RNA sequence: GCUUUACUGCAGGCUGUCGCUGAGGACUCUCACUCCGGGAGGAGGACACCGAUAGCCGGGCA
RNA sequence: ACUCGUACGGUCACUGAAUCCUGCCCAGUGCAGGUAUCUGAACACCUCGUACAAGAGGACGAAGGACCUGUCAACGGCGGG
RNA sequence: GAAACAUCUCAGUAUCGGGAGGAACAGAAAACGCAACGUGAUGUCGUUAGUAACCGCGAGUGAACGCGAUACAGCCCAAAC
């Protein structure tokens, strides 16, 4: 489905009605510092390792949108619950 | 699974053991320090049970009675040398260095002084083509060029008993002679007329071999049959 | 002023560097041609030896042990074992080398008691370290007020009940507080989890 | 040949035989080996923690 | 029990790297180390062996 | 162990006396050789980060793989229109 | 056992190798950390507590400091000279 880049909704944080524009979220990297990181180093031996011998599973046939909603004023993002779509693109 | 026929082999039960308390001698060179004046003569040719080729009976000027690695050509009464100064006939023995280019030579040694390794089967030799000072190229049975010291020793003739593989051994019962006599499990039962559980080959309905035929380098042993990391199979082509 | 033995302590602060490093390029081939536990007049480590409780005495004895480098020599399961008791190689026992060449010293002499025992240096396969043993049953040291602790009945066999220093110290019993609480006052008591 | 009954009549082979050590029947005179006390392999004598119940 | 391109692992083989290990991206040397030689001495040589780790193969085995 | 053995050897497999013979196929799988280029771990090295460290990235790149070739008395195949 | 099962659990259990004693082991702080102007070798008992902590964060696993008791005991080298 086809969606606007820019238009008027709520800020949360502003508290009134403002010009939001929308992005898609991208994946910030990892630091390999978090406790299930140390984890996979501390509970991996010999033979099987449990939980950190699994391999990611697949995928649902459509996901749902993952997008950041930025205030045009105040400059602050908000999240929201998001919806099934084939694609996603924008306009203008 | 069970462990196949290979592996039970090298446990080294009496089996798969050679029979040693049958043969007669371990067919070495004879220890000489710089002189050439060691000689002797042969006193008899013997039927040596290790290689069955015959083996000549020398007994040394200096009265030491030991069994030598005959040559073709070599009987009771001939006296053969042994050293650096040598005389240049078969039957006698002398360093690579001495023996001139295109002679055919037997029991050749790897580093000198060893007692000699290579071209011992029956009718087999060596030929001896380059030298240098560093170095005496021989051309081993196979057909290989070996570079070797020209300090090794060798004994000048081909191996005694030539044509032993040109006559047929016909029947089972001649075969079971010979495998008696040296260190073989024999008969051979095919790994495709085995079960699964003793062959990686056996199983089946029918008899064939279960994956390919051709196995690589590094497959461990219980796994390792077959054709081992061959270059090419068949005949034509 | 300086001991002439706090030389012998500097020098093996660094084996790899000055006279020492020539020292050991020489010594260990013929260590290498010598046996298991080889029985030395003098210590190579006077300075360690004395702090460690060596006196130029009778009844206190020497000895030189090598034992090989690596983990375990592991034997690979015969029988069904989960994927977790399945390893060779990785597998390293629970007694340090030092430990190990103590036990086998203390075997070659069978009458005499370990005191204690230091690291002589190693090469790319094996581990050297000299054992101080002491005759229990000498009157010299029967009588020395500062030796005579070992000729008790229960200092017998001392090494293989893990009493050594090496012993001491590989079974944990290292710190007095935190940390030690699966190893004081045995590993066996602390039902095997140290 | 049945492995049974008519097997059991080449039965004249002395192995296991009395003890100078502990007095049972139980010395091998071929292995030289006693499969009670241990006479032969050990200076120490035979005995196994599985000769009884784990708690006894 | 048995099979395999089932899941997960374990041996084993191959390969890089570190230690042993030294002198003057290819090369010379000899002093460790290895082998041959009864010995004198010869071949090889900082490699190989061995210890450690890493990648690949790996129903040979669990 | 083989081995008091050394290629006329002995190891590993297939077929199964003699006689007449043994066609075509290397695409897949296996084995083996080669490989400009691509991919390819750790150590050391360089950048960032941390008064250090964790960590992120780069350069280099072994076997192996991609790719090419050889091989069926190697596993096997020899159809439909 | 986890209602399968691989980590986990059974369990450092069964069993095996070595060794001492009448009891063993431990032990006079490079401790503790109710953070203190505080405690004062070590075992053990009661408690702290199924607490903190671990864990396909599943099933399960699981201390310590302190406190109340028992009994109490502190010493010897290496080196300097
Ligand atoms: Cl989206
Ligand atoms: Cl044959
Ligand atoms: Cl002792
Ligand atoms: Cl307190
Ligand atoms: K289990
Ligand atoms: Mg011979
Ligand atoms: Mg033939
Ligand atoms: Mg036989
Ligand atoms: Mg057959
Ligand atoms: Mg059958
Ligand atoms: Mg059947
Ligand atoms: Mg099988
Ligand atoms: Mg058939
Ligand atoms: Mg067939
Ligand atoms: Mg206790
Ligand atoms: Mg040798
Ligand atoms: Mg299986
Ligand atoms: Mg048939
Ligand atoms: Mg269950
Ligand atoms: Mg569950
Ligand atoms: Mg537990
Ligand atoms: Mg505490
Ligand atoms: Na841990
Ligand atoms: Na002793
Ligand atoms: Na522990
Ligand atoms: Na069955
Ligand atoms: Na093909
Ligand atoms: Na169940
Ligand atoms: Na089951
Ligand atoms: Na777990
Ligand atoms: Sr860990
Ligand atoms: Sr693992
Ligand atoms: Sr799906
Ligand atoms: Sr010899
Ligand atoms: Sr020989
Ligand atoms: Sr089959
Ligand atoms: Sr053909
Ligand atoms: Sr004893
Ligand atoms: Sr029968
Ligand atoms: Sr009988
Ligand atoms: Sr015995
Ligand atoms: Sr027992
Ligand atoms: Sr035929
Ligand atoms: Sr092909
Ligand atoms: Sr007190």
């Amino acid at each position: 489905m086809q969606m606007p880049r820019r238009f008027n909704t709520y800020c949360p944080h502003c508290n009134e009605h403002q010009e939001h524009e929308v992005e898609k979220v991208r994946s910030g990297r990892q630091t390999g510092m978090k406790w299930i990181d140390r984890q996979r180093e501390r509970n991996s031996g010999i033979g099987n390792d449990g939980k950190f011998s699994k391999v990611p599973g697949g995928d649902k046939p459509t996901k749902k949108t993952d997008l950041k909603y930025r205030c045009g004023e105040c400059g602050k993002a908000h999240l929201r619950e998001g919806w099934r779509a084939g694609r996603l693109e924008f306009q203008e | 699974g069970r462990r196949i026929q290979g592996q039970r082999r090298g446990r080294g039960t009496s089996t798969f053991r050679a029979p040693s308390h049958r043969y007669k001698a371990d067919l070495e060179h004879r220890k000489v320090e710089d002189g050439d004046v060691i000689a002797g003569t042969v006193v008899d040719i013997e039927h040596d049970p290790a290689r069955s080729a015959p083996v000549a009976a020398v007994e040394f000027e200096d009265g030491d009675r030991r069994l030598i690695l005959a040559p073709e050509g070599v009987g009771v009464g001939d006296e053969l040398q042994v050293g650096v100064s040598a005389e240049i006939a078969p039957g006698n023995t002398l360093p690579l260095a001495e023996i001139p280019e295109g002679v055919p030579v037997c029991n050749v040694e790897s580093s000198p002084g060893d007692g000699g390794k290579f071209a011992r089967a029956s009718g087999v030799n060596a030929q001896l083509l380059t030298h240098d000072r560093n170095v005496a190229v021989v051309k081993l049975p196979s057909g290989e060029m070996k570079r070797l010291d020209p300090q090794c020793r060798a004994t000048i003739g081909v191996v005694a008993g030539g044509g032993r593989t040109d006559k047929p051994f016909v029947k089972a019962g001649n075969k079971h002679h010979k495998m008696k006599a040296r260190g073989t499990k024999w008969p051979n039962v095919r790994g495709v007329a085995m079960n699964a559980v003793d062959h990686p080959f056996g199983g089946g309905g029918r008899q064939h071999p279960g994956k390919p035929k051709s196995i690589s380098r590094n497959a461990p042993p219980g796994r390792k049959v077959g054709d081992i990391a061959s270059k090419r199979t068949g005949r034509g082509g | 002023a300086r001991s002439a033995y706090s030389y012998i302590r500097d020098a093996w602060k660094n084996p790899g560097d000055g006279q020492l490093a020539e020292l050991q390029w020489q010594r260990q081939q013929e260590w290498r041609n010598e046996g298991a536990v080889e029985r030395i007049e003098r210590p190579t480590r006077l300075d360690k030896a004395r702090s460690q409780g060596y006196k130029a005495k009778q009844g206190v004895i020497v000895a030189r042990v090598s034992v090989r480098k690596g983990s375990a020599r592991k034997r690979r399961h015969k029988a069904g074992r989960r994927s977790k008791r399945q390893g060779v190689t990785r597998i390293t026992r629970r007694k340090d080398i030092q430990r190990v060449a103590e036990e086998r010293a203390s075997r070659t002499f069978p009458n005499l008691r370990v005191l204690n025992s230091y690291s002589v240096g190693q090469d790319g396969r094996q581990k050297w370290h000299e054992v101080i043993l002491i005759d229990p049953n000498h009157p010299a040291i029967q009588n020395d007020d500062d030796l005579s602790w070992i000729c008790a009945d229960d200092q017998a066999d001392r090494v293989f009940r893990g009493l050594t220093g090496a012993g001491r110290r590989n079974r944990g019993l290292s710190g007095k507080g935190k940390g030690s609480e699966k190893t004081r006052p045995s590993l066996r008591s602390n039902g095997g989890k140290g | 040949t049945g492995a049974g009954t008519p097997s059991q009549g080449k039965k004249n082979t002395t192995t296991h035989t009395k003890c100078r050590r502990c007095g049972e029947k139980s010395y091998h005179t071929k292995k030289k080996v006693c499969s009670s006390c241990g006479f032969g392999k050990s200076a120490k004598r035979r005995d196994y923690e599985w000769q009884s119940k784990a708690g006894e």
